[PDB]
């Protein structure tokens, strides 16, 4: 969301996510299916399968986005470049 | 809600989830009739690209035997004054008469072009067909 | 014993014709701005060739005529494109009038 | 199976190659 | 924005509004042109104002309020007009009905108008 | 407790039978072949993911094979028809002005939509602004041309697929598939193939009207005795 007001940026970007929404499926409602290891742009995520009770061991941002997601339990890795947007 | 997302998935896949999640309280009308009657092919986004190197096209040209017969007739003769009339399904060219006469001929055990296409134009000469050469 | 496509492609006049080059065919006159007369010929497009100055009176809609097929689609490829520009119609000539 | 199909071959109309009017001269 | 039962009411206050105006000058309601009406309320209110769209009016309310487009859609939500997803059903269907016109044509073959 | 029985007699009746409107009557291989349907573009011109659908290349035109065509129209025509006997919203488009005429007359006499004109950013993705909060857009979308007058996709096939809107397209060798949910390979220029389509999608549509008026009428019959 952009604007000159932060106030406005918020709504738009708010409003506009919830007609861009994506299905994560999980395995058995708490982890994902398998390892999975991808390059966006420079930007590296090494995402591992993990048993219950781990917890979340990732970047704050993947904690953040996991909890809305329904994954209690996954290890991630960045590397390359940190940029929260790739 | 819904979801924009065109690239991800198929408007089946993208729907059938988010019903499945809560988010949809009502499935479209045309989700019965798809999962029902369902294409062939998943319309799912994928980028068009470049073939590189030895890659080529599967497409084959469309060849037949008396393609060449056709070749030789229009060497020598040429298109007739006789105009094509391409509407007409049932429509045989002079040309085309000349390949029925030269196939019939061959089925006689005629095994040589030079005298088997010579005697095809005489049977037309005797038919009131006209064979001028480009001569 | 029902017809195949592989046969209908086989026998059909368009087929047998062969290259369009130098074709002498007939065409039907459907559509007529100012002098430009469009022509359908049974092929995928038509062709639009300029009323002829000895007698034009005679080229109405229905009309048949006579043609020399040059090209049954102009298409080109020009520097940087990907794939080749077509102009959507067909190229001939106009003969004159087909009289039974 | 049918007879109807089309065959692999060479293209028949395809016309010999151009030559320069020096072509075979000397 | 105005609707149609708003409009309906407007008329039926202008048409008593137009009794009692002729009340106070005497006149006969019956006889009473739009014309009488604008010289009534020019005398009761008198305002000198340049700009005549400033000054007091009491006209027809199909004059006042600018004409608004019908609703296209019924309670089923299907449009009524064939070309309506278009926007301009109105300026498309006029635009169909000429073409439509120019091709019968081809078939069976200013002065003071601005 | 009565719209459990009329919804599964009305709705889901229909969907038990491989073709209840039986529209594979209205067609067949020869009259297609008799359109000139199977005539497409030059090889410059093709399309990478119309190559399945290409029967070969004679003298450099795409020959387009209709043993495909068919299988692929008998699956549009009968979506197209269990949509209009379900009540939906059917939009033709076409951006070819040789044509804008005929389809619109069409749509006209089967009682659907036509939007042929240049088409203004916003019709679908921002459809509520434009003509209001309570419109409705359509259900199902046909496309008579999927290409726009530059030889380029028509900017309502991406729009549809992000309304979740169900598209038929007649894709011809110079055009791409990959979003359209029902495609019919198959000549989209030549005049004598596009009188066909128009025929055929305004017939499929007419039956399935008249079915449900059948269907509902001995419902209704029923229901009283
Ligand atoms: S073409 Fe110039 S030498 Fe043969
Ligand atoms: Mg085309």
């Amino acid at each position: 969301g952009k604007a000159t007001d932060r106030m406005d940026a918020f709504r738009k970007a708010k409003n506009r996510a919830v007609h861009h929404l994506h299905y994560i499926e999980r395995y058995e409602d708490h982890t994902i299916f398998h390892d999975i290891s991808l390059r966006f742009k420079r930007t590296h995520i090494k995402m591992k399968k993990q048993p219950k009770g781990y917890g979340l061991r990732c970047h704050r941002a993947i904690i953040t986005i996991c909890r809305l997601i329904g994954i209690k339990d996954m290890y991630a890795k960045v590397s390359g470049s940190i940029n929260m947007l790739s | 809600a819904g979801s924009r997302l065109e690239t991800v998935g198929s408007i089946f896949s993208r729907t059938r989830d988010l019903v499945r999640a809560g988010v949809l309280k009502e499935k479209p009308l045309w989700f019965d009739v798809y999962d029902a009657f369902p294409p062939l092919r998943e319309p799912v986004f994928q980028r068009p690209r470049v073939r590189y190197g030895k890659a080529k096209a599967p497409i084959q040209d469309i060849w037949y035997h008396e393609d060449r017969i056709r070749a030789k007739f229009y060497s020598v003769y040429g298109s007739g004054q006789r105009a094509f009339d391409l509407f007409n399904p049932n429509f045989k060219s002079t040309c085309q008469r000349f390949v029925e006469k030269y196939t019939e001929l061959q089925k006689l055990g005629e095994t040589d072009e030079e005298k088997l296409f010579v005697e095809t134009g005489k049977a037309l000469l005797a038919e009131g067909v006209i064979l001028r050469r480009v001569g | 014993n029902v017809e195949s496509f592989a046969s209908m492609l086989r026998h059909s006049p368009l087929t047998q014709m062969g290259p369009a080059k130098d074709k002498l065919v007939i065409g039907r006159i459907f559509h007529i701005v100012e002098n430009d007369l469009y022509i359908d010929f049974g092929g995928k497009f038509h062709c639009v060739c300029r009323r002829p100055e000895v007698d034009g009176e005679k080229y109405q809609k229905g009309t048949r005529v006579r043609l020399r097929l040059l090209d049954l689609e102009l298409t080109s490829r020009f520097l940087g494109a990907t794939t080749d520009t077509t102009v959507l119609e067909a190229n001939a000539v106009l003969l004159g009038i087909q009289e039974s | 199976s049918n007879e109807d199909l089309p065959i692999s071959m060479e293209n028949p109309y395809k016309e010999p190659l151009k030559k320069c009017i020096l072509c075979g001269k000397h | 924005t105005y609707t149609e039962d708003f409009i309906k009411k407007q008329i039926e206050e202008f048409n008593i509004g137009k009794r009692h105006l002729a009340n106070m000058m005497g006149e006969d309601p019956e006889t009473f042109t739009q014309e009488d009406i604008d010289r009534a309320i020019a005398y009761l209110f008198p305002s000198g104002l340049f700009e005549k769209r400033a000054r007091p009016v009491m006209k027809h309310p199909e004059q006042i309020f600018p004409r608004q487009r019908a609703i296209q859609w019924g309670e089923d939500g299907r449009p009524f007009h064939y070309l309506f997803y278009t926007g301009k059903q109105s300026y498309y269907s006029l635009m169909h009905d000429v073409y439509g016109m120019l091709l019968n044509l081809e078939k069976h073959q200013v002065i003071g108008s601005r | 407790e009565d719209s459990t029985d009329f919804n599964d007699k009305i709705l889901n009746e229909p969907l038990k039978h491989s073709d209840f409107f039986n529209v594979k009557e209205l067609f067949s291989v020869r009259s297609l072949f008799d359109a000139r349907v199977h005539l497409g573009h030059k090889a410059g011109c093709r399309h990478r993911f119309m190559e399945p659908y290409i029967f070969g290349s004679r003298l450099d035109h795409d020959i387009i094979d209709l043993e495909q065509t068919a299988t692929h129209l008998q699956l549009a025509l009968n979506f197209t028809a269990h949509m209009a006997y379900r009540k939906g919203i059917i939009l033709f488009i076409s951006r070819n002005r040789q044509f804008s005429y005929l389809i619109e007359n069409m749509a006209r006499d089967c009682g659907e939509y036509a939007h042929t004109r240049y088409f203004r950013g916003g019709m679908l993705t921002n459809a509520r602004l434009l003509f209001g909060p309570t419109v409705r857009l359509p259900d199902l979308i046909i496309f008579l041309h999927t290409l726009n007058n530059i030889f380029e996709p028509h900017v309502a096939v991406r729009d549809a697929a992000k309304m979740n809107i169900p598209t038929v397209g007649i894709v011809d060798t110079n055009c791409n598939p990959c979003l359209i949910t029902y495609p019919v390979p198959g000549n989209d220029d030549s005049p004598l193939a596009v009188h066909l389509y128009c025929r055929l999608f305004q017939t499929a549509i007419t039956r399935a009207k008249e079915k449900r008026q059948q269907v509902e009428a001995l419902y209704r019959l029923q229901g009283q005795k």
